[PDB]
RNA sequence: AGUCCCUCCCGCUCGGGAGGGAGGCACUCUGGGGGGACUGCCGGCGAUAAGCCGGAGGAAGGGGCGGGCGACGGUAGGUCAGUAUGCCCCGAAACCCCCGGGCUACACGCGCGCUACAAUGGGCGGGACAAUGGGUGCCGACCCCGAAAGGGGGAGGUAAUCCCCUAAACCCGCCCUCAGUUCGGAUCGCGGGCUGCAACUCGCCCGCGUGAAGCUGGAAUCCCUAGUACCCGCGCGUCAUCAUCGCGC
RNA sequence: UGGAGGUGAUUUAAAUG
RNA sequence: GUCGGGCUCAUAACCCGAA
């Protein structure tokens, strides 16, 4: 099936799985732009590093990042589109060989079916996917009441990433879509404002919510 | 160029086509009726799987010589499905290996050191590394780094 | 005639390498790099080779010998070890301050192991637990 | 309908339920009020020199202790 | 927290006054002088020394 | 690893590999001794004290990281069914042995887990890479026989020497394509083995057949801050035989 | 240092041994 | 109203499921 051309790739300059350079990359948000890092390199894997210092994941290469994102099981203390997704024995916890080739013929398959550069796609959908309003709780009287506030840009980009990945995850929960399809097509209606993307709903809910609150 | 140069399972799939030419190599009568193991399911799916076990023992042979039949089950085992009970590793059978290893021995390809097992001789190894050349040729067309070793 | 070690360490995994002057050829444990599966442990290996050059890289041959750990640890000592041999045997100070910049642990290696378990759910880990229950 | 950015240039202290919210002074970057600084209310983890986008630039959080 | 000791103070002050002109404001020599001068035997200890003569002297210098 | 000799392979040998012997302690490793980190250096906050916050250099930075060691007491908390011990009882039985049963019963309520409800998969063939420990009442390579479980001989080992010991999750190719199914494997019939003085009550393993509930879980509620949690197998204890457990890797 | 007065306020429900 | 489970040291109140 796959040519031994691609079995045994070899690449010999520095850019993203060998396969992808972003160089013309732009990031139009002028709050996301200091934390989407983009600086050329080979192989997104940087071994769980970060996380010990403080802001140290600004400095992660985005799409190490989406790949962390997947990495999971995704529905397990609470609810995705009416359901409990707890995957467990086969899930992709810790698999971090899995989650590379599926974001890899993700990539593929958004190339191929849009003509562009497939990091300029996955910005665009994490840019109409980062919220810019919030809400915080407060309790009186025994019930509880909404007070809206404005979101820090890490979190932005954080929430934007989960979102993207639970809307994959769900996509391909039991039907016939595979994980990579779920997730080009994912990615592809965000960048395009389609409802029918899990994260951009999902961003003008808590918009909505946020604003019937001030 | 030598089996050292070459992806093992290619070779083995070469290997298996080339060992149905000796008229050494033939399945015993029980195989088209046994499992390779107790920690299987189901029947090989292949009508030809003999060829490909006997290959891939030749090799096996070539590159960890000398060694005997307990050590080979541990290499052909593996994990099992135990219904309700967690799964667990189980080593294979012996009559497969044997056999195979017995019919090597007749096509000259190995031979037998006391006490210590079987190994490779001159024939089986010139056998195996011109099959491993023939390969790497086909192979370097389509992959230029292989030129240089 | 030159020979130059080193050696490489990541989790139990240990690696050391022999470098003298050739034509370009890198083997591990006997295979040509160019076949190590699969892509991922490739890359981890070849990422030194590639920041040096074309011009470097096809002046040398690299043997490695790596034992212990598994197959990520094994292709991060190798990769260890490339990365000293390259800027002792080369001796430019381009070239080191090139792979600081790009991944220090290239050259500085990780200390990190991991931590004994603990009784309470011993065989899970030292932190893991017991689910509690009060009734 | 694409908002205002602002930039964060002092941190004043933690507040709400469980802590989760931090006070800021802000200066506006674009737009009718360019050049006045606010005290607003965020959520998430942020530093000096980061940008807000604010959909709207009228509210100021209450000063805290 | 890193709280000085102190049995560590009254040595090192023991040790400033007998000798006034024995402790400069380098770490090496006054961790040799601390080896020389007493019995103590562990290597941290002997550095906790060292490290307060230090301060000691640049603070008695400067004039507190 | 570099160096010398011998043998065998390849594109027939300019070159490239694999064994064996001579030789060496380089490298890995083993284990005795020593060095290294002190808020020591730099800039702020605080008082100019105690300290706190941020930088350099560094393998390591602020109890460096993980463990052992739990004050005066209380809890009439648990244990006389580990052993020690006061009183009260039995003392031809409530002491000492032997045989067969029972602790394994089953309308039902509860704790902690295992296996699943499938494609972030099932099957079939092929390819990879560990560490901790243990072995003479024992570990057993290697050969032969058997479809399997198993059976008959048996080198070496009182052990950095010999053995348990060529892990699984992972990767390649083909079948299945969203179905109570090539998902799941409970339950039961027939047959073959092992340990033991004994396998019905009441043990473990293998072959063919059989094919239950389950299609993601109400109100509630648990563990975890980094080589941690999740996911994957393995060693030891118990042990004649028997691990869905404990302690570790 | 320590005291005596005045005016304002107090974000659902929550019994028993 | 009956039966079962949650919550509480426990009972009552309160929450959930079922016939
Ligand atoms: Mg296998
Ligand atoms: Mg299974
Ligand atoms: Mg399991
Ligand atoms: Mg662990
Ligand atoms: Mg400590
Ligand atoms: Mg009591
Ligand atoms: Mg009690
Ligand atoms: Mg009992
Ligand atoms: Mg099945
Ligand atoms: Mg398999
Ligand atoms: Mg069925
Ligand atoms: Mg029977
Ligand atoms: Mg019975
Ligand atoms: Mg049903
Ligand atoms: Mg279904
Ligand atoms: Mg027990
Ligand atoms: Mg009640």
């Amino acid at each position: 099936a796959k040519p031994l051309s691609e079995r045994f790739f070899i690449p010999h300059e520095i850019k993203v799985m060998g396969r992808w350079s972003t160089e013309d990359v732009e990031v139009r948000d002028p709050s996301l732009k200091p934390y989407i890092n983009l600086e050329p390199r080979l192989l997104p894997h940087t071994h769980g590093r970060h996380a010990k210092k403080h802001f140290g994941k600004a400095n992660v290469h985005i799409v190490e990042r989406l790949i962390n994102k997947i990495m999971r099981s995704g529905g397990s203390h609470y609810k995705v589109a009416g359901h409990f997704m707890r995957r467990e024995h086969r899930s992709l916890n810790s698999k971090k060989v899995k989650a590379y080739e599926v974001v890899k013929e993700a990539f593929k398959i958004i190339e191929k079916r849009t003509g562009k550069n497939p990091i300029q796609v996955l910005v665009w959908a994490i840019e109409n996917a980062a919220p810019r309003e919030d809400t915080t709780s407060v309790m009186f009287g025994g019930i509880r009441y909404h007070v809206a506030v404005d979101i820090s840009p890490m979190r932005r980009l954080d929430v934007a990433l989960r979102n993207i990945a639970l809307g994959a995850s769900a996509k391909c929960y039991r039907t016939k879509m595979s994980f990579a399809e779920a997730l080009a097509e994912e990615i592809i209606l965000a960048a395009n404002k389609d409802p029918k993307s899990y994260a951009y709903s999902k961003k003008l809910e808590i918009e909505r919510i946020a604003e019937s609150s001030r | 160029a030598t089996v050292y140069d070459v992806p093992g399972d290619l070779l083995v799939e070469r290997v298996a086509q080339r060992l149905k030419e000796i008229p050494e190599i033939k399945p015993p009568e029980w195989a088209p009726f046994v499992k390779t193991g107790r920690h299987k399911e189901r029947l090989p799916e292949q009508e030809d799987w003999w060829y490909y076990r006997v290959a891939s023992i030749l090799r096996r042979v070539y590159l960890d010589g000398p060694v005997g039949i307990e050590r080979l089950r541990t290499y052909y085992g593996g994990r099992k499905n135990r219904g309700h009970a967690p799964e667990r590793f189980y080593k294979a059978g012996g009559s497969i290996i044997r056999k195979a290893l017995q019919q090597l021995e007749a096509a000259g390809f190995v031979e037998k050191v006391p006490g210590k097992g079987r190994v490779i001789t001159p024939k089986g190894r010139s056998f195996l590394d011109k099959i491993a050349t023939e390969l790497k040729k086909e192979l370097e067309e389509i992959i230029p780094e292989l030129k240089k070793y | 005639m030159r020979i130059i070690q080193t050696t490489g360490k990541r989790k139990t995994a240990i690696a050391r390498a022999v470098i003298r002057e050739g034509k370009g050829r890198v083997r591990i444990n006997g295979k040509p790099v160019e076949l190590v599966e699969p892509e991922i442990a490739r890359f981890t290996i070849l990422e030194p080779l590639i920041l040096a050059g074309e011009e470097i890289w096809n002046s040398v041959d690299i043997d490695v010998k790596v034992q212990g750990g598994g197959f990520m640890g094994q292709a991060e000592a190798a990769r260890i070890a490339i990365a000293r041999a390259l800027v002792e045997w080369t001796g430019d100070m381009n070239l080191k301050e090139k792979f600081i910049k790009y991944d220090r642990t290239m050259l500085v290696g990780d200390p990190r192991r991991t931590e004994p378990h603990k009784p309470n759910r011993s065989t899970k880990g030292p932190r893991a637990k017991r689910q509690k229950s009060y009734r | 309908d694409e908002g205002y950015p602002a930039e964060v240039i002092e941190i004043i202290g933690r507040t709400g339920t469980t802590g989760d919210v931090t006070q800021v002074k802000v200066r506006i970057l674009e737009g009718r009020d360019k050049g006045r600084v606010i005290r607003r209310n965020v959520r998430g983890p942020v530093r000096v020199g980061d940008i807000l986008i604010l959909r709207e630039t009228e509210r100021e959080a209450r000063e805290i202790k | 927290g890193k709280i000085r000791q102190g049995f560590i103070k009254r040595v090192a002050r023991e040790l400033f006054n007998k000798y006034p002109n024995e402790f400069t404001r380098d770490f090496e020599h006054n961790k040799k002088k601390v080896e020389e001068l007493t019995n103590v035997t562990s290597k941290k200890i002997r550095n906790r020394i060292a490290g307060y003569i230090t301060k000691l002297v640049r603070m008695k210098e400067e004039g507190k």
